[PDB]
């Protein structure tokens, strides 16, 4: 499924023309600042939801396990333990 | 588990050492080495630190010998093969209190007392477990524990009782440089001493480690330069599609 | 859109002093200077590991 | 004196005198349980560890730095 | 003809790292390959330079290490640069992988990498167990009887399988020697299979972030991923560098600068942190040999990713649906090591269960499920 | 799972009123936040194609579509690779989603499947 | 600009004649720099400090 240069093994390319400049010629940091800021936040906001609902479900979950389970060998957790045990 | 079952956990206090650029306050370990030496040698050993170590941290080549020739070590054998002893040299490791564990153990109700050569490395708190484990015995236990024989209240210790009565009391050493020896205070100089003693690479490698950050960090930003300088044609390449 | 001889627009990237020797120069002295860390971070690092091989201080303790 | 004495009582009865109250509290509590008979055939002994600890790392928390500004 | 292509040695190399076709839209994910072979180049210097200092003996390993530390010339370097490195070996690898079952990378055509992969990162874990033991602290010694005494769960022969690994009757010198051999030979196998996962790619060549087919626009491996490659070089080495000069001992577990001690047993015996998803998903099953065969399948399962994934579409970038629970997944992964730390009490007892049943899940049931539902979706959807 | 089953089991659900009334609408949002149209893409370019069925219809499609589908990859490749999203005439409009390719690959996929259930006759 | 580039870039023998050359000044002076900074912010604290009253 891979060839090698000259025969890579794409369809017939025909029809597109492709232009671009010397490394030397371009300014490799142009338009930086917009890109850092404005260019990020919309990439960051599109993937958001995908981080932050199992994040914070699985963050919720353990804090729950672990606050129940430091309560449970305090003296006042005492009886639920012998239940829980 | 119970809290006490683990033990309580010591402060963060502010040592020296503490902090990417600082090293040890090679003062305090010098002092921290009279502790060592007057109280907590009579049941610990220091066993992987040698005479030879103490030179250009604490003590000066001579003090070192001093400290080395005072002592008498094992040698070789006479020519008719029987047991000598030599004075100490530099090359030679301080030595411990006891012969074997059995010793140790019967001096001190059972219980083995470590040694202290690792100790800063070997528990959890570093040299704040063992500042707050020496100035942490209270005069009287919380009401309700029952301690086994032989043991002392200690909350930082897990379990709460340890082997190890409460050693420093105000002025049981008498510090070579004037410092008023409180138990604070030699709690501190002994723990810095322990810490050296488990990490005695810390300033040089703090030290090597302040070069490589600054190095690497600048080979980082040199490298995106010519990552973005070389990719520059792809990035920015354009297309006219004409549709055959 | 169309016509091929009609290059896209490159004036947001292109640089007026491009084929300046100032501008090569630049270039290199970025490249130069990432050589040259390299050059100085690879002799510490191989200078520093080998000693591992030099005597140890217990060896030249006893000497 | 050791420095740590005064800043430790000092700790107890400012920032750190409701653990303070809760200890004394617990340990009034304790002792007169123990004088009580038929304690010794009791299924559960009460502590103050749990309290201690409180208070502990409450004056902790209030002196470590202090502390080691006067060494 | 230029010589690196008509000679035969020189073209091997050529075909690998300048020559070679790549994607052009590799994005930084793509860089971990890399990271591991850099990771597996630093094991080797220092891993063979402790071993011109360490001596396998259990009379004197623990203190060959502390020697290593103290009278060695940058010894405690060598020796950190290889404790840290370990674990960042595993944290690029955990990555490469998550990389790999995002982008759908174990998708035919590239079934035969991904699974000489799974051999690769079960490699890892021997050679990184076995290594862990050499200190011969108190963590060594009883992380190998524990870990060990897993075998006796093999029915009928199983305790004599453990005697036999042990060369006696609990672990000791003939133990610590043989695992000094075998973890100097490991790696070296770890290298040939590294080596062979990227010849059986090279049919296909390396998949991309949409994946589609990048046959119809190439770039050359170099200049363009040699120099992408050191951006992130140098952003693990200053990683590296915070721990190994600034914290050195922080992923560590204190109780293995205590020397090994049959005798007395450490609070908490617990694996190191990599292996810890793994030792949850054996807690979990009650029966012993359940629970080994249980932590065993969660590494073989990624064997039938290829099988369970039904989509006609390669990779998680335009999956919604897909890329949620891939999220649920890793996390619930994440959440498992740190269940295999804490202290087998309530409630972790039961949420160990209900997390390793939903590590299985997401495998049997799930995936198959939502991939299904997906392909229908898209079609329908674009109707 | 091959592309006869989605149609199959697609056109099932279409077929039932109760199903396609909630299916449509879900499939619909589905497409929306996949977000392969943002790319310039149409949904049959996203489909697996290294496989000898695949790689098959490929070959049969006209020159044109042939052409087309080249030059959506290329310019997808290049979004891609500068972290930017189709703006304008690149953005693919649902009218312009066609499914020029599922034609091609449900013929060769019924040919492979009826040589595989004839391979497997029985005389009776 | 043209004088420097085609003495010291232009030949890549001069170009890496003039890297290594650098590496070493570098390494030389950096390394003078770092000891006088670590001695200024660790004053008072290093055996160097305190070696004169023994
Ligand atoms: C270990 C040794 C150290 C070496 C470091 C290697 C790490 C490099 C790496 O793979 O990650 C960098 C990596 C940058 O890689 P990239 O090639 O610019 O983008 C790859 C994706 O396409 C990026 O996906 P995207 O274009 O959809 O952009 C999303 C991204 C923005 O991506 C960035 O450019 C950052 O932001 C997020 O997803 C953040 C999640 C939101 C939380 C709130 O950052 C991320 O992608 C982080 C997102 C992961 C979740
Ligand atoms: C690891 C050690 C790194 C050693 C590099 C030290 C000097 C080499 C260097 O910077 O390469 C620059 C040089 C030249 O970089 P160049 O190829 O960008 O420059 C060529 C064009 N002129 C000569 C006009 C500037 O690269 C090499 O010679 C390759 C060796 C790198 C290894
Ligand atoms: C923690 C949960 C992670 C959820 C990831 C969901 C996608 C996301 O937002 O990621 C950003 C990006 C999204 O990238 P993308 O390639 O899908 O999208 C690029 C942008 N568009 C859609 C416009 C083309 O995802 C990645 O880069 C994911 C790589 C996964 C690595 C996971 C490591 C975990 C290790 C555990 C191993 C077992
Ligand atoms: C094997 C582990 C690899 C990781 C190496 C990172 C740092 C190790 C270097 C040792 C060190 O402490 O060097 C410091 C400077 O770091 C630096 O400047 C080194 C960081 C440079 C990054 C890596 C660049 C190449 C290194 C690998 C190449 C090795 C073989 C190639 C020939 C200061 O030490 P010092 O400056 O006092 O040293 C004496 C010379 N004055
Ligand atoms: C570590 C230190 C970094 C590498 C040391 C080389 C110094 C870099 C400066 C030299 C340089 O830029 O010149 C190029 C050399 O790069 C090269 O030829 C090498 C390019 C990058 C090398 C790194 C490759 C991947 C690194 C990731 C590690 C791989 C895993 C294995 C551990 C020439 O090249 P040019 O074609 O740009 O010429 C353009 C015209 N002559
Ligand atoms: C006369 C006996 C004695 C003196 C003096 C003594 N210790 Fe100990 N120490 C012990 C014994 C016994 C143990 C073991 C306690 C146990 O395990 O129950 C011990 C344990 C310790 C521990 C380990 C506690 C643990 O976590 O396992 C440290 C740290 C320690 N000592 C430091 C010191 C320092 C620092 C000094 C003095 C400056 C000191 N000791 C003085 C007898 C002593
Ligand atoms: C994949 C490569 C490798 C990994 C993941 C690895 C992992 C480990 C680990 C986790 C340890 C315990 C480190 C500690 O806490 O002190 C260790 C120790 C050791 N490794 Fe390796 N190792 C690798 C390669 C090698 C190689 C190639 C050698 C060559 C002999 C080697 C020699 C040693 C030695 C002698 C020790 C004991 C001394 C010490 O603890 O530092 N390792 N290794
Ligand atoms: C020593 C460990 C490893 C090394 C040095 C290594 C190296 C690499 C390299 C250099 C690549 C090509 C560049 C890249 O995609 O990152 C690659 C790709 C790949 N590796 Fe690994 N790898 C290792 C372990 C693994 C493991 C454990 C797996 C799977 C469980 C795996 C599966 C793959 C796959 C499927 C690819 C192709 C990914 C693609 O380009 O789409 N590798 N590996
Ligand atoms: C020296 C001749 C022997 C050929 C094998 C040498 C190494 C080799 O193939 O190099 C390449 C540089 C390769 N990277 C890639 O393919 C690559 C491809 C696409 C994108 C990126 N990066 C994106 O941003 C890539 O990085 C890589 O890191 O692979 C090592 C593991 C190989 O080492 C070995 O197997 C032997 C041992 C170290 C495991
Ligand atoms: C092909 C490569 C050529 C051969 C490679 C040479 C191998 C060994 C060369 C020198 C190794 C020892 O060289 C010696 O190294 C150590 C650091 O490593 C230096 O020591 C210097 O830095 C270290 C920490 O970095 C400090 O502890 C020390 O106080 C300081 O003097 C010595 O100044 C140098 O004399
Ligand atoms: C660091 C230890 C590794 C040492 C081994 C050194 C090389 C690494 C793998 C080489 C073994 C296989 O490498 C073998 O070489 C040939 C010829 O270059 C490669 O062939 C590849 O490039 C040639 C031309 O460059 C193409 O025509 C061909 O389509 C492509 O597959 C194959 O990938 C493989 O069959």
């Amino acid at each position: 499924y891979m060839g090698w240069w000259g025969h890579m093994g794409s369809p017939p390319q025909k029809g597109i023309a492709g232009y671009t400049i010397s490394p030397f010629a371009a300014r490799p940091f142009a338009g930086v600042v917009h890109a850092a800021i404005f260019n990020t936040f919309r990439r960051t906001k599109n993937q958001a939801l995908f981080v932050i609902l199992p994040v914070s479900f699985f963050y919720y979950v353990w804090t729950q396990a672990s606050e129940k389970n430091e309560w449970l060998y305090t003296k006042a957790g005492r009886h639920e333990l012998a239940k829980a045990l | 588990m119970t809290a006490a079952e683990h033990g309580l956990h010591p402060a963060e206090y502010p040592w020296p050492q503490n902090g990417m650029l600082s090293t040890f306050d090679h003062a305090s370990l010098r002092r921290g080495y009279q502790v060592y030496k007057e109280v907590c040698a009579a049941c610990h050993s220091l066993d992987r630190i040698a005479w030879r170590n103490l030179v250009g941290v604490t003590h000066t080549t001579d003090e070192a010998k001093a400290f080395a020739e005072e002592l008498e070590y094992d040698d070789e054998p006479d020519d008719e093969g029987n047991p000598r002893k030599r004075p100490g040299k530099l090359a030679d490791y301080i030595p411990g209190p006891y012969p074997n564990e059995q010793a140790a153990r019967a001096a001190n109700q059972g219980a083995l007392p470590p040694d202290l050569s690792l100790i800063a490395k070997a528990r959890h708190g570093g040299a704040d477990y063992i500042f707050a484990l020496l100035t942490g015995y209270p005069d009287e236990p919380p009401a309700g524990v029952v301690l086994a024989p032989g043991m002392n209240y200690n909350p930082y210790f897990p379990g709460g009782g340890i082997g190890m009565a409460r050693t420093l009391f105000d002025g049981v050493v008498e510090y070579e440089d004037g410092t008023p020896a409180t138990t604070s205070q030699m709690a501190k100089d002994v723990a810095a001493f322990l810490t050296w003693a488990a990490e005695p690479e810390h300033d040089e490698r703090k030290k090597l480690g302040l070069k490589a950050i600054i190095v690497i960090s600048a080979m980082l930003g040199l490298s995106v330069y010519i990552k973005k300088f070389k990719w520059s044609p792809i990035k920015n390449r354009k297309f006219i599609y004409n549709p055959p | 859109g169309k016509s091929t001889y009609k290059i896209p627009d490159f004036t947001p990237y292109l640089k007026k002093d491009r084929n300046t020797d100032a501008n090569r120069l630049f270039s290199y002295f970025m490249i130069g200077s990432f050589g040259m860390l390299s050059a100085a971070g690879a002799k510490a690092t191989v200078q520093d590991f080998l000693s591992n091989m030099s005597a140890s201080a217990d060896v030249l303790a006893m000497a | 004196p050791d420095p740590a004495i005064a800043l430790h009582e000092a700790a107890a009865e400012g920032p750190c005198h409701d653990f303070k109250h809760h200890f004394d509290e617990c340990v009034e509590r304790v002792t007169k349980a123990q004088e009580a008979e038929d304690y010794d055939h009791a299924e559960y002994k009460e502590d103050c560890v749990e309290e201690f600890f409180h208070l502990q790392h409450c004056i902790n928390d209030n002196t470590a730095d202090k502390l080691f500004r006067v060494l | 003809m230029a010589l690196r292509k008509k000679n035969s040695l020189l073209n091997m190399a050529n075909s690998y790292v300048l020559d070679s076709p790549q994607p052009s839209n590799l994005n930084y994910f793509w860089n971990f390959g890399s990271l591991l072979a850099l990771c597996l180049v630093i094991q080797l210097a220092t891993g063979i330079t402790l071993a011109m200092h360490y001596t396998s003996h259990a009379s004197l390993a623990f203190d060959s290490v502390e020697h290593i530390m103290r009278d060695v010339n940058f010894g405690w370097f060598i020796r950190y640069a290889h404790a840290n490195t370990a674990s960042f070996f595993f944290i690029c690898i955990y990555a490469h992988m998550g990389r790999n079952i995002y982008y759908g990378s174990y998708k035919t055509p590239r079934v035969l990498p991904w699974s000489i992969g799974v051999i690769i990162f079960l490699l890892l874990i021997i050679t990184a167990f076995m290594g862990y033991v050499l200190v011969f602290g108190q963590m060594s010694l009883w992380g190998a009887t524990v870990i060990c005494n897993l075998v006796s769960a093999i029915p009928w022969l199983g305790e004599d399988i453990v005697h036999f690994l042990w060369g006696g009757f609990s672990v000791g010198n003939p133990t610590l020697q043989r695992f000094f051999a075998l973890h100097y030979l490991m790696p070296f196998v770890l290298a040939v299979f590294a080596l062979l996962h990227l010849i059986a790619l090279h049919t296909a060549g390396s998949s991309n972030p949409l994946g589609i087919t990048s046959n119809v626009d190439k770039l050359s491996m170099h200049p363009y991923y040699s120099f992408k490659d050191l951006i992130t070089v140098f952003a693990f080495l200053l990683m590296f560098t915070l721990f190994v000069f600034f914290s050195p001992d922080k992923l560590g577990h204190p109780d293995n600068y205590i020397p090994a001690n049959p005798m007395v047993t450490p609070a908490s015996i617990v694996p190191e942190w990599y292996l810890l998803p793994f030792y949850a998903i054996l807690r979990a099953i009650p029966d012993k040999l359940g629970g080994v065969i249980a932590m065993v399948a969660a590494i073989l399962i990624l064997l039938i990713l290829p099988i369970v994934d039904r989509s006609i579409i390669r990779g998680n970038a335009f999956k919604p649906i897909s890329k949620l629970l891939f999220g649920f997944f890793i996390c619930n992964f994440l959440l498992l090591g740190v269940l295999g730390q804490v202290h087998i009490e309530p409630p972790f007892i039961v949420l160990g269960q209900i997390c390793t049943i939903f590590y299985f899940s997401y495998f049997l049931i799930l995936l198959p499920m939502v991939s299904t539902i997906e392909n229908i979706f898209f079609y329908i959807g674009s109707l | 799972a091959s592309i006869t089953s989605v149609v199959k089991t697609s056109e099932l659900i279409l077929k039932s009123p109760l199903l396609s009334k909630i299916v449509v609408p879900l499939a619909k949002t589905y497409v929306k936040f996949s977000g392969y149209r943002q790319l310039g893409f149409k949904m049959n370019d996203l489909i697996i194609e290294e496989t000898p069925n695949m790689q098959l219809a490929l070959r049969r499609l006209p020159p044109t579509e042939s052409y087309d589908r080249v030059y959506r990859l290329i310019r997808a490749t290049q979004f891609s690779l500068s972290h930017k999203l189709a703006t304008g005439n690149d953005i693919t409009k649902p009218e312009e989603d066609d499914h020029y390719l599922i034609p091609y690959i449900l013929d060769v996929e019924a040919e492979a499947f009826e040589k595989d259930a004839l391979d497997n006759l029985e005389v009776v | 600009a043209t004088t420097f580039y085609n003495v010291f870039v232009k030949r890549n023998s001069a170009f890496v004649a003039t890297i290594l050359a650098s590496a070493f000044v570098f390494d030389m002076t950096f390394e003078t720099a770092i000891d006088n900074f670590w001695d200024r912010i660790n004053a008072g604290k290093q055996w160097k400090d305190i070696r004169h009253k023994y």
